[PDB]
DNA sequence: CCCCAGGGACTTGAAGTAATAAGGACGGAGGGCCTCTTTCAACATCGATGCACGGTGGTTAGCCTTGGATTGCCCTCTACCGTGGCCTAAGCGTACTTAGAAGCCCGAGTGACGACTTCACACGGTAGGTGGGCGCGCGAACTGG
DNA sequence: CCAGTTCGCGCGCCCACCTACCGTGTGAAGTCGTCACTCGGGCTTCTAAGTACGCTTAGGCCACGGTAGAGGGCAATCCAAGGCTAACCACCGTGCATCGATGTTGAAAGAGGCCCTCCGTCCTTATTACTTCAAGTCCCTGGGG
């Protein structure tokens, strides 16, 4: 059995809409927020709940481009995302 | 450290924000946006923490880092 | 005297006037507080929090849940125009997206 | 150390509105982040008008106009409706 | 009234924003948008007019009114 | 001697981005003003100053908006701005 | 008694420290002011000022003009990568904008 | 009814880096504006700082500390530097 | 590329008016005093952050076949451009009318404040209810023919 | 559609541990009472906000022929997704060692409330020079040949 390109991409859009847990591996995000914030003061420690504050913010701000870029891309009429779109999205947003 | 951000974990961040199909060339690029976005909220719960002459960043100094960046982050004590 | 009754009763507010008016004398917001300042402000605030609670209470009883998790509280304030611009620039831990779909990206 | 919340008011809130339904704990945080932030935007704009009219103290005509000014439509009309009925109320004991 | 805002005024507009061509549906839009725009900002300032007990908007107001909308205003006075 | 389509545009691009004088009629705008205002309150009066701080923000949002608009028309390979660009500008900007 | 001498010149700074202390305490900031933290942010403001006027004096110059006006303020903030920045939500009365015309557009 | 500006202070320091350069009374209503407007956030932020940390004082460490969230890039190093300096030979009159 | 040309930049020469230099005033800084307390620093206490190790899969990394998406060519047509004609009213002068912005004076209705008191609230504790892992069969949308 | 299937998913079966209700002390909220004082109200005056009403260009509104940008159709080419595998390490769970979050307390460094004194800054005026408009000249880019 083979799905048509497109058919399981639809289905993991409503599954990953409808659910709500971290999307991007904690350790390996973890050891990049302890690498970013290791360039500005030695022997940084960071509470627990402190990480996964960083990574919600992350992860629901990365959503909401996408979100943003989706339209831009639809715009072209285009269904593919571009970092041509990504570029667009946050010039517009100001950033 | 950057490239712990795998395809797949872009992938599904995509997914939620309703991408149906996705440019190879948007890994690289996401990485690069995240790491920026990184930085700054970082820099500002790391000035907080530095302030309170504390070693560790607590729950509440990245909150506000986001508060005045106007991304106010609820769940975690404001 | 007479048995000690709480400002809040007495505007029948279930929220704390009284804590409410000690926040706002120290909080740096002015030199003087009004007497009624704290008794409205609360009044709004204890309105509010109805509002959202009676929405995200409904999207929990559509999903045959009893308690109220981040995900009704997003619904509930995405699915509401004016709760959803007051809470505009306001994430929500754990609370996810509202299913949306792209018309252009369906089969 | 005791920290202060509205916790036992939001969970009597939702009782009212929804005797069989709970929260959970995490819930609860959301609320006093929420409670603490429409708290912080009326105050910081009271003041801001209290300033500007140069006036040094903050009475319900700041809280109803800065209700108005920050809440969108409707929710400032039943919101201004609400606190005026409790002042009235409280007035009069 | 609104009609005041007249093509050649939306067109000059248009120009100093970089716009080279103009399509005609455009005119329609804009006027639609300005409408949006304005009833904020007057909503606002009117709104602290009442506060201030005056009859009269100022351009204190007015300013006041663009500062909460995150459109801050320079040159009258503050 | 008749100018190709286009070659003037550029002109006018260049002479307004060069001066600084309000491009909306004054009295127009003042009449707009007071028709929007009447929904508010009766009998509303404006100090000169006033209208004059109105029309300042107006034209820079509006100068602003057209400037993003331009950036999405020409992202799907077109110069023509059109009413599809307006609105995505504005979608995304959050309005 | 001693000839007064005002902070300000104390300090080797052009804006007024008392007037930014004062300031401070009827700003409803806080209810204290240290004595440092008026001289500190004064010359913050003053050096700032600098800056822009320092930038925006030259653009004048570039434009053979003696006078500022709104414009030549325009230029300084946004042909300046760090106040740009800064200064990004902001919109100055009669500024006019920066010279830019899309690649694309050019004959 | 006298007004406070800062006019006369805006004029002094352009006469130090430009003094031949003058300034239209347009363009000091936005120097007036732009220093409030700063003035608003070095003062307004410190505040926030100031109540994080239970202290009742604003000192110029939290000026310190709020101009290096406000500041961006070099603007935040040279600032921090002239205050330093400032306030240095305040202290020793 | 050339000829003819249409617009804007540049350079005086007259107006003129906003910059601005200069003088008088007052209330807002500044010095000085005695005073209340916020906070540095000392020392103390334990939670929770860092680190480690052994598994234990679930989840990634990479590759292969792929057919649907991209995009460049092409036509084509019709939706704006530029010029002209022609009329309307916006910009301004000048003047008048007057509504309320702004101010000065006043008191009493108001909130800060202190002393004292008490019960509403939060922390420790207990015992059931809600919901998630385990596990299965039912609802039906999809896709090769 | 026929026909088969993969996915989605609702419905249980427990367990378990997350949360509702309970017991306790207290500190901050409530009440009385004093007293300082803010701003709502009366009254007054001057500004500029509105109004009118004329003029004079100057710009908006319409028509018109055209042209090039927008758009639909077509094909090739190419490149991300579905499926397959081997293998990595994220995470559970436990466990320990130890930093620094966190708390308390002394007293003095600090900032205040008040007071007398002085001059910095603001209102007011008069004078320029830098700006501004008009015209005349020149550079230069533009479009049909």
């Amino acid at each position: 059995h083979r799905y048509r390109p497109g058919t399981v991409a639809l289905r993991e859009i409503r599954r990953y809409q409808k659910s709500t847990e971290l999307l991007i591996r904690k350790l390996p995000f973890q050891r990049l927020v302890r690498e970013i914030a290791q360039d500005f003061k030695t022997d940084l420690r960071f509470q627990s709940s402190a990480v996964m504050a960083l990574q919600e913010a992350c992860e629901a701000y990365l959503v909401g481009l996408f979100e943003d870029t989706n339209l831009c891309a639809i715009h072209a009429k285009r269904v593919t995302i571009m970092p041509k779109d990504i570029q667009l999205a946050r010039r517009i947003r100001g950033e | 450290n950057i490239q712990g951000i795998t395809k797949p974990a872009i992938r599904r961040l995509a997914r939620r924000g309703g991408v149906k199909r996705i440019s190879g060339l948007i890994y690289e690029e996401t990485r690069g946006v995240l790491k920026v976005f990184l930085e700054n909220v970082i820099r500002d719960a790391v000035t907080y923490t530095e302030h309170a002459k504390r070693k560790t960043v607590t729950a509440m100094d990245v909150v506000y880092a986001l508060k005045r960046q106007g991304r106010t982050l609820y769940g975690f004590g404001g | 005297r007479a048995k000690a009754k709480t400002r809040s009763s007495r505007a029948g507010l279930q929220f704390p006037v009284g804590r409410v008016h000690r926040l706002l004398r120290k909080g740096n917001y002015s030199e003087r507080v009004g007497a009624g300042a704290p008794v409205y402000l609360a009044a709004v605030l204890e309105y509010l929090t109805a509002e959202i609670l009676e929405l995200a209470g409904n999207a929990a009883r559509d999903n045959k849940k009893t308690r109220i998790i981040p995900r009704h509280l997003q619904l509930a304030i995405r699915n509401d125009e004016e709760l959803n611009k007051l809470l505009g620039r306001v994430t929500i831990a754990q609370g996810g997206v509202l299913p949306n779909i792209q018309a252009v990206l369906l089969p | 150390s005791r920290k202060e919340s509205y916790s036992i008011y939001v969970y009597k809130v939702l009782k009212q509105v929804h005797p069989d339904t709970g929260i959970s704990s995490k819930a609860m945080g959301i609320m006093n982040s929420f409670v603490n932030d429409i708290f912080e935007r009326i105050a910081g704009e009271a003041s801001r008008l209290a300033h500007y009219n140069k006036r040094s103290t903050i009475t319900s005509r700041e809280i109803q106009t800065a209700v108005r000014l920050l809440l969108p439509g409707e929710l400032a009309k039943h919101a201004v409706s609400e606190g005026t009925k409790a002042v009235t109320k409280y007035t009069s004991a």
